[PDB]
């Protein structure tokens, strides 16, 4: 689905480099559960954009409007406006959180990391998602292995 | 770690890149907040005085001018037709007029507060105990202008113009 | 996914009180190939904006056009349009039906009851989609019970 | 029972309390029909009799005015300037006349059942050997006008209007 | 999910008559991450409204306008738009391609063939994927044979 | 065959059926353009030689009136006023002007071949080094007109139009 795979040096704002495996990227396939994948979508249309035409800030934004609907997930978004409204712990597309496996790289999808009251939620917050992502990805894992 | 095998760690991006193709929406302070397409920007500011005292504008580059309809049509309802101030001259300069003339809804405040809401989020300007639905606001004024961008904030991303896009016209 | 899981005495008509176990909830996770999904994220956005905000008509009702893709499925509404178009059972989102475990409580999805003609399908005209559903149902129990 | 371990039951749902957050969108019989929003309401009455005769009118609470803007721009099309009376005074009266000034669908009335049809469903005034696309009806007005909400139907809830909003401007 | 199951002579162009298993149609209830489901019920909607209303172009085109969300994926439009749009191979709707069991008629999800420079793309371009997708069904066979 | 159980084989869809209830965009070749619904036509011509010289068009069956208007309206931006010419009498004739008064989209031929691509794709009078956003053409006039449909190219589909739909307005 790409229209030009794992991160670089300059999308990434804290670390120096990293990036993920094949499973997310394929799993990322018109995928709007996720926020992560809207981020992939925006970063890859970025990418083969600049790197097919020439700048024009018009013309680029002209086609962003007509496409938006291809890249951002609408509801999604509209849903996190809606958490953010009411005091609720939210997504602002910031920072995301994912777990690795320790020698091969099998890599999950980044959950994204809710903020509340301009801060980040402390790790201790949702344990509980973390826990049942972990549970869930080492079944998915036991299986690949068994096929 | 985690369950003694897996590892934790998290990822942060950077929006800087995001610029030549996408545009941005944000906020410096609780004054200022900064819509940034390529290298143009328009820069909105609550201040609490008046520079412009015209009272009527005639509507009649591109981008700045396509994301200040886009804004301004998502004001929804009637704009009262004398609350605008305009100077599209030798720049782009619209004021409105953001006051009264204990619902705090219902008035030209608080559609406009939620057109400001809407683009750029409710992190600032907003309150939360039952609180009214729209915004809060102390100022009297809000000033949109152009202005050639230079890093003010960090860069946040075209999702609140994408909100914006969405809810307009309805 | 709350903005504020089961159901009360004043959400339902019929009964007194009946509410569901966690899978239903977990699983209407941006859910959009059923309604009972759009029900419960339209019973919740109103359980949390009457408990945060003071009534107002005009507000609620901007919120609502803003957001109104955020709560109800579009196309799944347009679908249910369609099938009423053409004198074809349809869904007019008040009665749904779905299949529990007897001890555990272990729930599934409640799919709608179709309406023909101002009147509900009967039982025998769906018996094939209860079946198909109490068969993949426990074929996940059994998934479930081995891992 | 079904399997001899799960038992078959059902849900029914009330939209009562879906009142002051959602619109609601009804039909009490063939006749009436009700557009309600917390405390305020709008009658849809499909009298064979007329009430107003001005045959013209200027366009110029928010939300019957909202609710009635977004039903009169989902009859899409031109409304042919001469069939709609308007009475926005002491109240909220809009009259269109829904009249033959076989195709049945390109005429004024095929679009105004149209646009009836596409918010409150196709249960009542529908047809259904092959028939027509749009409604049939054998009134010739059609009334909407403000009534104070007094559980006049059973509620359904926003699907009707959020209808409406998809299709508009089409 | 059908408003009137498989194609006939007359909606397939180059042979006499071919048509698909249960899993597929199964498959397409909502279903937008593949053409194929969209080309199925652009197809079941044509089928249903020509048999149930008199011909009329206004009419047809006006529900067309009200419920085209309702048929066609808007956002796999913009992705094969987006595709066509930087020198990408991408899909224009005419041809798709599949793998179905030699015996009992077990077919997939036919993926869409992929068109670039005014031609389709060569079946050795795409074989990895083709792969992929046997590998995945002869999977998904086993599980289901297993049960 | 695959893996020594599965057989590889293909679909192709006609589309020719799909014509009294579908819109249906084409190209015959670079020049002619084709827009069918049912047995109504619109021909899309690029010619280099102009038919109208009015330059003053008043806006003022259904069908083929609403496919325009859906192309029109899908051009974003300001249309000049000066470059339509329009001749709505014993048929349906409209005549773009197409031609300068490197940027090469900010013009009106920009925005036109904008139009004209994102109703028919990008197959034709595309570029593709960088290549800049807009289409180019080497034409002056483009004229869309009435025709019968007599099945002039492969029939495509809705797909175009939905395109155009879902841009309208942006
Ligand atoms: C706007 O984005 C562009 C491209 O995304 C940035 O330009 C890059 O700048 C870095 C560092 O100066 C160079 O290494 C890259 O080669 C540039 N890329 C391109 C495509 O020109 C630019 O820095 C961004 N602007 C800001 C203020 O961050
Ligand atoms: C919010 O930030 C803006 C700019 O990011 C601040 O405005 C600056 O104010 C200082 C001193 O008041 C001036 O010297 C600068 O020229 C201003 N910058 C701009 C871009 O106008 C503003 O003061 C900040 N607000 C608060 C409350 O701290
Ligand atoms: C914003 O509106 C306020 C109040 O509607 C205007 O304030 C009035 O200004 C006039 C002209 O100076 C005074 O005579 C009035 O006494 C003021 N108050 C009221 C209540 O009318 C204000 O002028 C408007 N803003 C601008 C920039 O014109
Ligand atoms: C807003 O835009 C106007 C017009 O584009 C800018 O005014 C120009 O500023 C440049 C900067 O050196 C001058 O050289 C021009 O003479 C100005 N006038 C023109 C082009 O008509 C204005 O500077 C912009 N605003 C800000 C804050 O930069
Ligand atoms: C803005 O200037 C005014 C001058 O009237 C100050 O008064 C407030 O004006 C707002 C405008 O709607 C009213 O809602 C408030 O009730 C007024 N009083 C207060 C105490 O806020 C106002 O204080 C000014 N704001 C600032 C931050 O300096
Ligand atoms: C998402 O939210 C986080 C959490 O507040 C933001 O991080 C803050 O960013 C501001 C400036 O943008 C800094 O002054 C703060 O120090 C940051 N806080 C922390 C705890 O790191 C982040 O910028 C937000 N991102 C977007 C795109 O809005
Ligand atoms: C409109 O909805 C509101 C809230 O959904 C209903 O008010 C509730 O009324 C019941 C019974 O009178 C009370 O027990 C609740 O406490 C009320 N809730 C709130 C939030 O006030 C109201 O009854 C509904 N109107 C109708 C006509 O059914
Ligand atoms: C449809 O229902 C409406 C009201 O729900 C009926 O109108 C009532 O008619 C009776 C006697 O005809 C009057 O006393 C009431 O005042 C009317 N109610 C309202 C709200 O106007 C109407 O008669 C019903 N139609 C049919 C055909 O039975
Ligand atoms: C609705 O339209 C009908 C027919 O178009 C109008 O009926 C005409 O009324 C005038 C004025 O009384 C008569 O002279 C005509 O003979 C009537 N018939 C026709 C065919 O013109 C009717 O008046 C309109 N409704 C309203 C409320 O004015
Ligand atoms: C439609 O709305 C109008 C105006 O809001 C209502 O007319 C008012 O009715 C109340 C009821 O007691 C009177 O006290 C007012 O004097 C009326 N006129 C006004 C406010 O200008 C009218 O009643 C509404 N329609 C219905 C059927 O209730
Ligand atoms: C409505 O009043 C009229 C008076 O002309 C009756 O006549 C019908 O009018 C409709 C309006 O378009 C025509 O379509 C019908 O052909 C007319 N005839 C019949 C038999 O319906 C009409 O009967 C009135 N309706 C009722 C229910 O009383
Ligand atoms: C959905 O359809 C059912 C089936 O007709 C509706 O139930 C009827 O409701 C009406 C009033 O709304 C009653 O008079 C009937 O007796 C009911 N019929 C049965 C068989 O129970 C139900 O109301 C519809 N719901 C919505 C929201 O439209
Ligand atoms: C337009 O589509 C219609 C229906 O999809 C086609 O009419 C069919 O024509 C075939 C062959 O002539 C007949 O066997 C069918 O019975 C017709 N179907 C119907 C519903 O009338 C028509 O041929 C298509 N037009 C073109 C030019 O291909
Ligand atoms: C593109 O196709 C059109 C028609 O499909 C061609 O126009 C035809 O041209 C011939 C000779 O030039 C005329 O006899 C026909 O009457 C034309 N047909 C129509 C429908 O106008 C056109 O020549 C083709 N263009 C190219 C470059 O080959
Ligand atoms: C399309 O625009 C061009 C240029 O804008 C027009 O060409 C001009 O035509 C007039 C009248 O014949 C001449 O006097 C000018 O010399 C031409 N060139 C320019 C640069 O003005 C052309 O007329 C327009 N098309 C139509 C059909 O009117
Ligand atoms: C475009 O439409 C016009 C008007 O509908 C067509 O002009 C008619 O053509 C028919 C064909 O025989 C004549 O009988 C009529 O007298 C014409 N005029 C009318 C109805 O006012 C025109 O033919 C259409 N264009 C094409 C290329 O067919
Ligand atoms: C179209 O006719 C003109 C007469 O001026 C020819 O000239 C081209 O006009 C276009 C219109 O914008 C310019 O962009 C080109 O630069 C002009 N020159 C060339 C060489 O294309 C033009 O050649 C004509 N086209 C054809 C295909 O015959
Ligand atoms: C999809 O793309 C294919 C590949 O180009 C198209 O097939 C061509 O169709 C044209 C006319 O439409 C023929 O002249 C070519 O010979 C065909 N090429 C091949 C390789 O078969 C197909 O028509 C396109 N379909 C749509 C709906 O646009
Ligand atoms: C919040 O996170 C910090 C990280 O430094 C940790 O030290 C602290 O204990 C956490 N607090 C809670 C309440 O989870
Ligand atoms: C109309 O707009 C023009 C151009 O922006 C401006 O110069 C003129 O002053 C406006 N008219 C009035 C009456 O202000
Ligand atoms: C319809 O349902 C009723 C429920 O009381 C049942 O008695 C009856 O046999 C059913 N009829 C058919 C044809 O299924
Ligand atoms: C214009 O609207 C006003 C307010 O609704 C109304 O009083 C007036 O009668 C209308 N004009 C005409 C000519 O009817
Ligand atoms: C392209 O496909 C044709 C089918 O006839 C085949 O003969 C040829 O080898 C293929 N070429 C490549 C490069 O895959
Ligand atoms: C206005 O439109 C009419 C009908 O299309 C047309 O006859 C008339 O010429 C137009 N007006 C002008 C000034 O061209």
């Amino acid at each position: 689905w790409t229209l030009s795979y794992c991160l670089t040096k300059w999308m990434i704002l804290a670390a120096e480099l990293k990036c993920f495996g094949n499973t997310a990227v394929a799993k990322c396939n018109v995928n709007h559960d996720e926020e992560f994948c809207d981020m992939l979508r925006l970063i890859d249309y970025n990418k083969a954009a600049l790197s097919k035409f020439k700048p024009d800030v018009e013309s680029a934004l002209h086609l962003f409007k007509t496409t938006v609907n291809s890249l951002i997930s609408d509801q999604l978004l509209m849903r996190n406006h809606l958490r953010d409204l009411m005091c609720v712990p939210y997504c602002n597309y910031s920072k995301f959180w994912y777990l690795e496996h320790a020698k091969t790289g099998e890599t999950s999808v980044p959950k994204c990391w809710l903020v509340t009251n301009g801060a980040y939620l402390n790790e201790t917050h949702f344990s509980d998602q973390i826990e049942q992502e972990a549970d869930n990805m080492i079944t998915e894992m036991l299986r690949k292995d068994y096929i | 770690i985690y369950k003694g095998v897996y590892q934790f760690k998290s990822v942060e991006f950077d929006m800087s890149h995001l610029n030549l193709t996408m545009p941005n929406a944000c906020s410096a302070n609780n004054s200022h907040h900064y819509i940034s397409m390529g290298t143009s920007g328009l820069e909105l500011t609550f201040t609490n005085d008046s520079i412009i005292s015209h009272n009527f504008c005639n509507l009649t580059d591109h981008t700045l001018m396509s994301i200040v309809s886009s804004l301004h049509l998502s004001i929804r309802g009637n704009s009262n037709y004398k609350a605008v101030s305009c100077d599209f001259n030798n720049g782009i300069t619209i004021q409105y007029n953001l006051t009264f003339s204990q619902s705090q809804c219902r008035t030209f405040r608080g559609r406009v507060l939620d057109m400001f809401r809407t683009a750029f989020g409710g992190k600032y300007m907003r309150s939360c105990g039952k609180t009214t639905w729209c915004s809060q606001t102390s100022y009297q004024y809000l000033i949109i202008q152009n202005r050639t961008w230079e890093n003010h904030c960090t860069y946040a991303g075209p999702f609140g113009m994408s909100r914006i896009l969405l809810s307009q016209e309805k």
